[PDB]
């Protein structure tokens, strides 16, 4: 009936209406290997993608097609496409209207471009794109409340209120777990450790989101790790390295609470929710500490939502009662409420046909997408 | 020579700069507000000798009488 | 006397002070304060870190600016002190504040509070001989000669009307709004926003301020104007880059009259004005008409005035007579008249007396004042 | 003790040294390892073969030259034990480390340990009274004269880009790549390798050093100089090795600015030169474009500079024309900064007592290292 597909620079998924598990999982990324001079035989495919990547590392130069919303090329993009249709499902896009997502500060020439091709390429029937955040609250179970999203590269905090909100409320700042990558990585190469390629930014990733837990005040917690380095966990790689690192593993997702890790000129993600907070009306701010809903899939570590409660609780008076809405699961639930979505009738009425951009041309993606 | 034969490792030849070629509001047909040609003597000779006096130069919000104005004594 | 009355032209976006008698321009400069941005060990290089001028004006990657001014009103007033004390400078002042007479601007309306922690610097920490403060609208009417006037006018965050006729204040009558020239910023940067262009540094800040000054003009018609198709032509930037006109840069400043678009609900400029000349009685109406106010850097636009005409148009009754200037210098006018004011006789009563303010202060310069 | 301070210097390749005053280092000595190549037969003979300049060119036959320091990368430091002690020992400088303070650099990205070992080294074997760590592309700055500047430099195996304003820089800006000259060496000797010749150890590689450093240019058009045709000159060894070397003579840029093509994993100098430069303040950022510190001791070719030039042209915001600066010989500059910074006031309030080492070290180290 419909043709759910949920996206991501780099989690992107996919199945239809009523499918609780994502058919489709894998890494959204372009993988471009060593091609050099001398001659081979036998060859390969031009460039493998993601899980195709994966699978011969070695080579494979996994680098980024979007950044933070800036897709580098529509080509490869398409080609992550095609190869992910007739790899997971193997269907024609004529079956159905496709199903897709995209967050907002991107330049309408990018979602026409996108939803253009979607029609020229591959000629569905209809198609939808929407936003994460309303699938997050979706399958939440609210009109009222307000998220944050926490990608790989995104962040924003959106409030809502019966389903209405504001833009000037919704407040964002596409910042996230890449570049703790990047800190985490250069860190430890000061630590003595040699990176160079993409399988270097794999490996930390993997042992970032092994080790990112959330403390409470690095300065104590800096005292007791100097006084007993128990803390400092030991790991070995695939390879026979095995590094010892306490400090690092929980002060790497400090920077998100600042800036002052990386000297952004920004502000702390708490007061930043805080600003958006302010944002509203009185009585919906209670509102939002009642509906104190977290997302992202950065957000899979432990203890950083007592720590931004805590936060909040020293911003907002002791009457305002903070009511953390923790799900573990919201990385998967926005595909998960765009099947959801793909099953209320009404929105299956609404749609975005051939015709529309055929003689309407891009105007209706305007307003019609959202 | 200061340190030719020296030191063979101190920079020379520089153009360290680096160069380019010599390659180099009033729409007053609205009528919407007027100016004044400034002229402070003038409007000095204009606010010459305004003898204003201040007996009882009281605007607070007090609720005591029927109402203030200061600035009020003349010549 | 040698101990020169020295006036002070502080208002939200332009800034400056001066003298009487001293008609011309004597130093100008902007409102905000300047901190260091990075660090090192080497030699060759200006501390102090309260950096304000050329330096100021020229490493703006190395400082950051500080507004603690709200729409005229500053919050962090050891900011202010750091400001008065550049104004104090001997490339700024050359002389003391203990040793001549200080008359100041102020936009009305603003809370008892400021005015008293005011004082208390300008008495307290500087001995001032004499110390008088008033609003701008009375300076530039006095810069003007009509005994009447409707000042209408905005700094970079302020609208404001006054109506007055022979110095009759009718406070039922006058009107403000915080609002001006920083939210065009900040509309500008939006729409940089909807384009992708994030600037959002101090100095990144100036950049857009630059663009707000430099690439600025009008349209009398909103709708007719803007769902045509544009030309976007590019200009060259002050890093090497050149981006698109945008119809949005005309845009921006109709959102003075429609900022429901940005959220907060207001009337219109001219809407307020109106309510005031409705305020006001019939016979002065007809005078309201004939007594127009050219005030407000801001408003510097093409066909500015004549969209506000047109407005006009549509919600008064015949008979109406307006007309127009050519202006000088708007902006200095304020303070140019304030000058001739301080330069005045019976002047002499206006201060304050600093022993006076040591008996009682604050309150008695409230009453005194208006 | 109040007499001449010892200013050591550092190198990958050239490693220098020197007293606060000394106009000359007295000694060009390179960064090596004089070793055996085989089993010495008979016990009792040159330990090591500690060999250096005459003793290095003294014989030949158990000769086995290395690096202690692989591309500033020090891994050992028994070499570098005996490097010191011929250096202390009365044949250099004829002194001791008591008898002078003792000035010294670190190259950046490195870990900690190095310079614990070091310290550990000068304060409990020798004993420097006073001693300091510092960089070195400031030095070179102060034999410039430059204190702003975008500094540029690459070392025999070590290239970095220091965006640099009155020394400021940000570490996120500072950008740092440890390719160089060395490499180049183990290409040409690859390229021969290719043409078939003798390939048996490092007395090869000091061969092809002087022919890097000798018998080797820079061309400007590789493909048409590929293309073109030349009788390629040849050298005499001590053997009389005629050779012929062709493009092979100046295929270097293919590994400065194309290393990629050697089926590598790198960007080229300019391109990381200007990202660095595009982390600073875009206006900031093209003012220091007219003045680019550049520098290296390794970069001594003829026409590599225009080929910058090409780089620059196709990353400079066209027609912000920036030339060529060519300055040819690069070495001593640091050593010369390191004179000058002793020679001033700067070491007194930045030593490393060794009673303040004995008390703290490495805290010590850390809590003053800036
Ligand atoms: N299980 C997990 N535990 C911890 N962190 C995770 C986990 N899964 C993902 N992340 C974090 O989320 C990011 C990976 O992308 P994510 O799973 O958020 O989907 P995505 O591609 O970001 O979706 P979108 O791009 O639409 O936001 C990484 O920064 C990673 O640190
Ligand atoms: N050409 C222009 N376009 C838009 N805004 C301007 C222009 N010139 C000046 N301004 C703004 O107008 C304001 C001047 O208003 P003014 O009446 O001087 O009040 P203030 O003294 O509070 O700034 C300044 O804030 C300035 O930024
Ligand atoms: N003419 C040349 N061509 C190429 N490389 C050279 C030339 N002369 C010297 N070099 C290399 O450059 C290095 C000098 O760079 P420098 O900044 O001194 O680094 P280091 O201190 O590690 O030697 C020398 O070690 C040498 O190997």
């Amino acid at each position: 009936a419909a043709l759910v597909v949920d996206n991501g620079s780099g989690m992107c998924k996919a199945g239809f209406a009523g499918d609780d598990a994502p058919r489709a999982v894998f890494p959204s990324i372009v993988g471009r290997p060593r091609h050099q001079g001398v001659m081979v035989g036998m060859g390969q495919k031009d460039s493998y993608v993601g899980d195709e990547a994966q699978s011969k590392r070695g080579i494979l130069t996994l680098k980024y097609p979007i950044e933070h919303g800036i897709v580098t090329n529509w080509d490869d993009m398409e080609k992550i496409w095609h190869h992910t249709f007739y790899n997971e499902l193997r269907v024609a896009p004529e079956e159905h209207p496709v199903l897709l997502t995209e967050a907002p500060l991107n330049p309408k020439a990018n979602r026409e471009k996108m939803t253009q091709i979607m029609f020229e390429t591959f000629n569905t029937p209809a198609m939808y794109v929407a936003i994460q955040a309303v699938l997050s609250l979706y399958a939440s179970g609210r009109t009222t409340g307000i998220v944050m999203d926490s990608g790989d590269g995104v962040t924003h905090t959106v409030p809502i209120y019966e389903g209405y909100a504001l833009p000037h409320a919704i407040l964002r700042l596409d910042l996230a777990g890449r570049d703790l990558t990047d800190y985490l990585m250069k860190i430890l190469t000061e630590r003595g450790y040699s990176f160079t390629t993409t399988a270097e930014r794999e490996i930390v990733r993997d042992i970032k989101e092994k080790l990112c837990y959330v403390a409470l005040d690095f300065e104590q917690e800096m005292a007791t790790a100097a006084s007993s380095s128990s803390l400092e966990k030991s790991y070995e790689l695939p390879d026979g390295q095995v590094i010892t690192i306490g400090n690092e593993r929980f002060r790497c997702p400090e920077a998100l609470f600042q800036p002052s890790f990386l000297g952004m000129e920004s502000c702390g993600i708490h007061e930043t929710t805080f600003n958006s907070i302010m944002k509203c009306d009185v009585d919906i701010r209670k509102d939002l500490y009642a509906n104190t809903v977290l997302s992202g899939g950065t957000t899979m570590y432990p203890g950083i939502a007592d720590r931004m409660q805590k936060e909040i609780t020293a911003l907002a008076p002791s009457t305002m009662k903070i009511k953390i809405i923790a799900p573990p699961e919201r990385k998967y639930s926005v595909w998960i409420g765009g099947s959801i979505l793909a099953s209320l009738s009404t929105f299956q009425q609404m749609w975005i046909s051939k015709q529309e951009y055929d003689e309407s041309g891009p105007s209706i993606v305007h307003r019609k997408c959202f | 020579d200061p340190k030719y034969a020296d030191l063979p490792g101190i920079a020379r030849n520089e153009p360290d700069v680096y160069e380019t070629s010599d390659l180099p509001q009033e729409e007053l047909t609205s009528t919407s507000v007027e100016h004044i040609i400034v002229n402070p003597n003038a409007a000095y000779d204009k606010f010459k000798d305004k003898r204003v006096g201040t007996k009882g130069l009281d605007f607070s919000d007090r609720i005591g009488k029927t109402k203030r104005t200061g600035y009020e004594s003349g010549e | 006397i040698a101990n020169q009355p020295v006036v002070i032209d502080n208002g939200s976006g332009v800034i400056k002070a001066g003298f009487a008698g001293d008609q011309i321009p004597k130093y100008c400069f902007p409102n905000y304060v300047g901190r260091p941005k990075h660090v090192r060990v080497m030699a060759g290089a200006l501390e102090g870190d309260i950096f304000i001028g050329p330096k100021a004006e020229e490493h703006r990657g190395l400082l950051s600016i500080r507004y603690p001014m709200e729409h005229g009103i500053v919050k962090d007033w050891n900011d202010m002190e750091r400001i008065w004390q550049y104004v104090y400078s001997k490339d700024q002042l050359q002389t003391f504040s203990e040793e001549h007479p200080v008359l100041l601007t102020e936009a009305p309306l603003n809370p008892r509070k400021n005015r008293e922690r005011a004082a208390e610097v300008f008495f307290e920490t500087f001995n001032v001989p004499a110390l008088f403060i008033s609003m701008q609208a009375v300076l530039s009417l006095y810069a003007t000669g009509r005994t009447t006037g409707v000042v209408l006018d905005s700094g970079d965050g302020v609208t404001h009307a006054v109506p007055i006729y022979e110095g009759f204040a009718m406070p039922h009558s006058i009107m403000r709004i915080d609002i001006a020239g920083r939210d065009v910023s900040r509309f500008l940067r939006l729409y940089l926003r909807k384009e992708g262009y994030d600037f959002h540094s101090s100095s990144e800040f100036e950049i857009v301020k630059a663009i707000k000054e430099r690439a600025c003009y009008l349209s009398i018609n909103p709708q007719k104007d803007e769902t045509l198709e544009t030309e976007k032509a590019q200009y060259y930037l002050p890093d090497g880059s050149t981006i698109e006109i945008g119809p949005s840069r005309f845009r921006a400043p109709e959102l003075l009259f429609r900022p429901d678009l940005i959220g907060e609900e207001s009337e219109g400029i001219h809407e307020v004005l109106v309510f005031a000349i409705q305020k006001s009685d019939m016979d002065l109406r007809r005078t309201l008409f004939s007594n127009i106010v050219l005030s407000g850097g801001s408003t510097l636009f093409k066909g500015f005035g004549d969209r506000l005409l047109s407005e006009v148009k549509k919600l008064a009754p015949k008979d109406v007579k307006i007309r127009i200037s050519a202006p000088q210098e708007r902006l200095y006018s304020t303070w140019i008249g304030g000058s001739i004011l301080a330069s005045l006789d019976t002047f002499k009563k206006m201060w304050v007396s600093k022993k006076e303010y040591e008996e009682d202060g604050a309150r008695s310069i409230h009453r005194k004042t208006f």
